């Protein structure tokens, strides 16, 4: 089961790399509602990075963890420069999209999808 | 020999017309339903039965290369017209 | 009037004669407002303010299990031993056996195309025993 | 029921939603956001416009393929509203207009076609009819606007028993005039007010949640014959409220009272222009007119639809009246307005 | 040494991208397909094949064609053998359902059989 | 078997299987399998561990001056346990032939870059990584290349659908172009055209 | 309130459920005789644990562990659930 690492030999290190990424992110967060010229609070954005960070919070393999962080720093240096767009960074707040039932009455009301 | 539905709106040949309540008649409104009136059953129906003197025949469409693919019909039923499987002419065998 | 579903609109657990248990699958759905069966029924259970402990189909294929383990084992036949424990408690009531002769209800082929909702339903089996009967 | 109104899908574009809606007046202000978001569900939509079709091109990409009809009609023509409405089951009125022209008054745009639509939306058996009052809506109001409003919807009530009235307050968007009006009245001075407007009381709510309302309200049974009053979550005074506009669109803010028979004799200069006018009397009075309170009203928290406030929409709505100094302020750098 | 001992399971389900509701709420199907009845050829039952469930089609309201919100609804994939497919269902995080293969038993056929002196097997017509 | 039947090249075969010999027992460390195909087409596939100095030695060695890299690719394949297979096609201007190098990773094992050996290597690898996942170890400039700014996931991956997750229109409520669920107006319809019968008995699998 | 019915769920082949074949195959037919209006649902089945389920009242369920037990402790627990009914 020995295999081949990408950075980091143990979870030690990947959730350094994780810790100095949310740091940069944290960071970037303000530049990014001020310079795209967003219309929401930097609290709602601090708050959507911190639930985009614990989407990934269940994951315990160095590997995954390492191409997450590589990704999470790709999507950095994409927003540090402005090749995103207004749309690319809202995107992540699904606005336009309407609420999904939840419950299981409303999910038998409006169709046969489980 | 289009048919009209009583709401007004003429039927096709497939026999597809919309009901009374249905709302889908509102893309009809201000504009036209686009329906061709040569029904090609009638126009075949109108065709005379070709008499032929042998137990087998083959039909081709007319024109050769620019018909059907060349098909053999038998004529040993004196009751039924043999009917090409393509372009739908009867053929019959004269005893 | 609740419309249900129907075999072929829905993954549902059949077992035949021999024993054997089996699983249809999704083919196509329901159409309209109608839902599977015990989704209704969970959902009668749900507004009832009596809801049962169970969502999902695996769900409820577990509590299926929970009551007779042989039903979520697919494709396969179990062995039914103890046929004399059944025929010794078969003896304790004396049945009278009646003078009738056994007259199965399907003696000719017109009495096989109607059997349940879905062939009374149909054309091809009217125009079968239009066809049988003449 | 029809088959073919049964709803399917997963309430997206492609989608259908069972709902076929004919929306008047839907080349306006409300009718946008209320034709968005009915053709997001994938609904039926069938708009009635009076004007050209090039207005009706922005209208155009807001639904699927063969989902937005557009014909023809006149207001003081019923046949074609007979045509317009004979295969809608919803039918929502939104006809209205600031002013008064040449060929429409306010009686003609405020009482005699609600009251046409109505009764020919009953004789053709739609279910569900939905009128757009206003909330301040009095038949002993000062402005004509707010006399034909109430008469207008007392009518439409008296003829169709089963009509849903929704009254809102006043409405601020992105294309809105009533933020926009503010912020372009510096243009001519220093925003004259009525007793430096410190006697006035608003509450605007803001136009998606109004949206939202309208189709919770399309989608409720109980919402039949009811008469519900959209109001916002916060009152103002009119003072600060301008003050809150000013300090969003960071322009130099410097009121001054004027009488109100002075202010008429400004709104009849401005009314006499044969395009739209830029203010008018009537505006003058809805301006300064305080919202009333009504208890007994059902709102939008009765529709499920909870209240956003200004200070969140105040700068999407006026930052294009900046200058270059002052386009990219953030959120939080100016102070909020002042409550009751 | 240069190698790392990993012991957790094994999984990329946030790397492929599919939003959860399709990754907790399908369910795949490993199977070998079954010989089509009205052919006798045997070389379409050589692979095994995941497939998923299948959800709502509805019809267009315009043009009555067959409308659909699934994104796996098109998509098989064909594996050498079991064990591959249920290594990339449990990768990617999906619940299955593993049936298993059907061959045909061998028969015992014979030409002289048709013409039995005292079976039951004699033929009627040839 | 004149007009219909496509000649074979004998003399390519025979000298490429000679170059295939002389490559494998010179660089025993690395190279796994040889093997011409009957287009006169040669594979050389190694071990992933010796990507730079198979194509280093392919490069600049006296008797293959494989100078040019063609094209570099990536195939997926789910069934086997190292999902992706990579794809280096040579082309030598001094002796004017084209040699095939194939290796294998699944997703998490990293690939060295051979971007020290040429430098269109560079973007290759990098449309590679944005279609397949597959990264690419010591790069310098490591991003997406082709698919959207904001978009999650590998398109060429097998698993992958047809169509995305996800689709763009036009929302006037926000004045923005917006990303939603995809929802076809019609269904792509799948097409089931493997005939039963055998077609080559040359290409005929052993039976379990 | 009381007792609506009992499943015996066991397994042919397994040594663990050698308890319950013992003590159904000599015990059923009296204790069927003793409660003859109780349905008794024995389910056999591959590779399943020897189990005891009681259904009672409004739905109320309980189990009884039967692994590596003789017969004489069957019916110790079968007499037990069929006295509590509760
Ligand atoms: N201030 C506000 O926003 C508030 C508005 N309301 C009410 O909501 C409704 C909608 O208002 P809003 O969208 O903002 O206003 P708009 O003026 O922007 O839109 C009104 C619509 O009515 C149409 N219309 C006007 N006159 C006629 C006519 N004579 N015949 C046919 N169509 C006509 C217009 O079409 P066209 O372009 O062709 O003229 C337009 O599409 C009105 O009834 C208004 O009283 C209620 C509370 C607050
Ligand atoms: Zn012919």
């Amino acid at each position: 089961t020995s295999v081949k690492p990408i950075f980091s030999r143990d979870m030690n290190e990947a959730k350094r790399r994780v810790r100095e990424l949310y740091r940069a992110w944290y960071r970037e967060v303000p530049n990014t509602v001020h310079l795209f010229q967003l219309d929401i609070s930097v609290k709602q954005g601090r708050d959507k990075v911190r639930e985009m960070f614990k989407k990934n919070a269940h994951v315990t393999d160095p590997r995954v963890v390492d191409l997450l962080v590589i990704k999470g720093k790709m999507e950095l240096e994409e927003t540090i420069n402005v090749w995103k767009q207004r749309t690319h960074v809202m995107r992540f707040f699904h606005e336009t999209e309407a609420p999904r039932p939840k419950d299981f009455l409303s999910k038998f009301y409006v169709g046969h999808d489980p | 020999g289009v048919r009209t539905s009583p709401t007004g709106e003429k039927v096709t040949h497939t026999g597809q017309v919309y009901d009374d309540e249905d709302y889908r008649r509102v893309r009809f409104v201000g504009r036209q339903k686009e329906v061709n009136e040569n029904f090609a059953i009638d126009l075949i129906a109108e065709q005379p039965v070709s008499q032929v003197g042998s137990r087998v025949i083959s039909c081709d469409g007319g024109g050769g290369a620019l018909g059907h693919p060349r098909v053999y019909i038998n004529l040993d039923k004196e009751t039924k017209t043999g009917t090409c499987g393509y372009c739908g002419l009867q053929f019959r065998q004269q005893h | 009037i609740l419309p249900g579903a129907a075999y072929t609109e829905k993954s549902a657990t059949y077992v035949n004669t021999e024993g054997r248990a089996q699983q249809t699958k999704v083919a196509v759905m329901p159409p309209g407002l109608a839902r599977e069966d015990w989704k209704i029924i969970r959902a009668l259970s749900e507004i009832a303010g009596m809801t049962l402990p169970y969502d999902t189909l695996d769900q409820v294929r577990n509590r299926l299990e929970e009551v007779s383990p042989n039903l979520v084992r697919y494709d396969d036949v179990e062995g039914a031993n103890y046929f004399q424990q059944a025929s010794e408690l078969s003896k304790l009531v004396n049945q009278q056996l009646l003078a009738d002769p056994l007259v199965p209800p399907q003696l000719t082929i017109k009495d096989f195309y109607m059997t349940d909702s879905i062939s009374r339903a149909s054309q091809t089996m009217a125009k079968c025993v239009k066809a049988v009967t003449e | 029921l029809h088959h073919a109104v049964i709803p399917h899908g997963k309430g997206g574009r492609s989608s259908v939603s069972g709902i076929v809606a004919t929306v008047f007046g839907a080349t306006g202000f409300l009718g946008r956001y209320l034709v968005n978001h009915l053709g997001r569900m994938g609904s039926q939509v069938i708009v009635p416009y009076r004007c050209e079709p090039y207005d009706t091109m922005h209208l155009r990409p807001m639904g699927d393929l063969g989902q937005i009809i557009f014909m023809d009609w006149n207001g003081r023509d019923k046949d074609s509203i007979r045509r317009a409405v004979e295969h809608s089951n919803v039918v929502i009125n939104l006809v209205g207009r600031e002013w008064e022209t040449k060929n429409f008054d306010f009686e003609d745009v405020f009482v005699k076609i609600p009251q046409a639509i109505a009764q020919v939306s009953k004789e053709a058996g739609v279910e569900k009819f939905i009128h757009i009052s206003h909330l301040n809506a009095d038949i002993k109001s000062s402005s004509k606007y707010l006399r034909n409003k109430a008469v207008g919807e007392k009518e439409v009530r008296e003829t169709f028993p089963e009509a849903t009235i929704i009254k809102p307050a006043d409405i601020f968007g992105r294309e809105d005039r009533f933020l926009n009006y503010f912020a372009n009245i510096r243009w001519f001075g220093g925003v004259p007010l009525i007793s430096l407007g410190k006697k006035t009381v608003k509450q605007p709510v803001y136009i998606v949640d109004v949206t939202k309302g309208i189709i919770n309200a399309i989608k409720d049974p109980d919402a039949r014959g009811k008469t519900f009053a959209f109001v916002g979550p916060n009152r103002y005074l009119l003072f600060d409220l301008v003050q809150y506009v000013f300090a969003v669109a960071h322009r130099p803010f410097l009121p001054y009272p004027m009488p109100h028979f002075a202010y008429r004799w400004i709104g009849r200069l401005f009314e006499i222009s044969p395009f739209e006018p830029w203010t008018t009397r009537d505006k003058v009075e809805r301006i300064h007119t305080t919202d009333r309170t009504l208890p007994h009203l059902p709102g939008l928290e009765d529709l499920g639809v909870q209240a956003t406030p200004l200070e969140l929409k105040a700068i999407e709505v006026l930052r294009r009246h900046r200058t270059y100094r002052w386009l990219s302020s953030e959120i939080e750098d100016v102070q909020p307005a002042k409550t009751v | 040494t240069q190698l790392i001992t990993v012991d957790e399971k094994l999984d990329i389900t946030t790397l492929t991208g599919v939003p959860e509701e399709h990754i907790k709420t399908r369910k795949a199907r490993i199977f070998v397909p079954a010989r089509n009845n009205m052919q006798s050829g045997v070389n379409n039952t050589k692979k095994w094949k995941m497939e998923f469930d299948t959800r709502e089609r509805w019809e267009n309201p315009l043009m009555g064609w067959a409308s659909t919100a699934d994104p796996l609804s098109n998509l098989v994939l064909t594996f050498s053998t079991k064990e591959d497919a249920i290594a990339f269902a449990e990768k990617n995080g999906w619940s299955y359902d593993v049936e298993e293969r059907k061959v045909p038993k061998p028969k015992s056929k014979s030409y002289g059989a048709n013409f039995s002196w005292n079976k039951r097997t004699r033929v009627s017509t040839k | 078997t004149r007009p219909t039947v496509r000649p074979r090249n004998d003399v390519a075969h025979k000298q490429l299987s000679a170059f295939g010999e002389y490559v494998a027992e010179i660089l025993p460390k690395y190279v796994q399998q040889v093997q011409v195909s009957c287009f006169s087409e040669l594979e050389i596939c190694i071990h992933p561990d010796g990507v730079i100095p198979v194509l280093t030695f392919l490069r600049d060695h006296s008797n293959a001056q494989f100078k040019s890299l063609a094209d570099l690719t990536a195939v997926d394949i789910p069934t086997r346990q190292n999902r992706f297979e990579i794809v280096y096609n040579l082309l030598s201007l001094r002796f004017n032939s084209r040699i095939r190098v194939k290796t294998y990773t699944d997703e998490l094992t990293p690939v060295e870059s051979s971007v020290s050996v040429y430098k269109a290597a560079n973007w290759y690898e990098r449309e590679i990584w944005d279609m397949f996942g597959v990264f690419f170890a010591n790069h310098p400039d490591l991003r997406r290349i082709l698919t959207d700014y904001g978009f999650e996931g590998h398109p060429f991956r097998k698993d992958f659908p047809l169509s995305g997750y996800v689709e763009l229109r036009y929302d006037d409520e926000v004045k923005r172009v917006v990303a939603e669920p995809v929802e076809l107006a019609q269904e792509f319809r799948k097409f089931d055209l493997n005939s039963p019968w055998e077609a080559f008995p040359a290409y005929r699998q052993p039976p379990e | 309130l009381g007792l609506r019915e009992i499943r015996i769920h066991l397994c042919q082949r397994s040594p663990g459920s050698q308890g319950v074949r013992d003590f159904i195959e000599k015990r059923y037919v009296e204790l069927k005789k003793a409660n003859p209006d109780l349905p008794i649902l024995i389910r056999e089945c591959s590779d399943v644990q020897p189990k005891l389920w009681a259904r009672y009242a409004f739905g109320q369920e309980k189990n009884v562990s039967l692994n590596n037990f003789s017969a004489d402790q069957v019916t110790r627990a079968l007499e037990n659930v069929l006295s509590s009914k509760a």
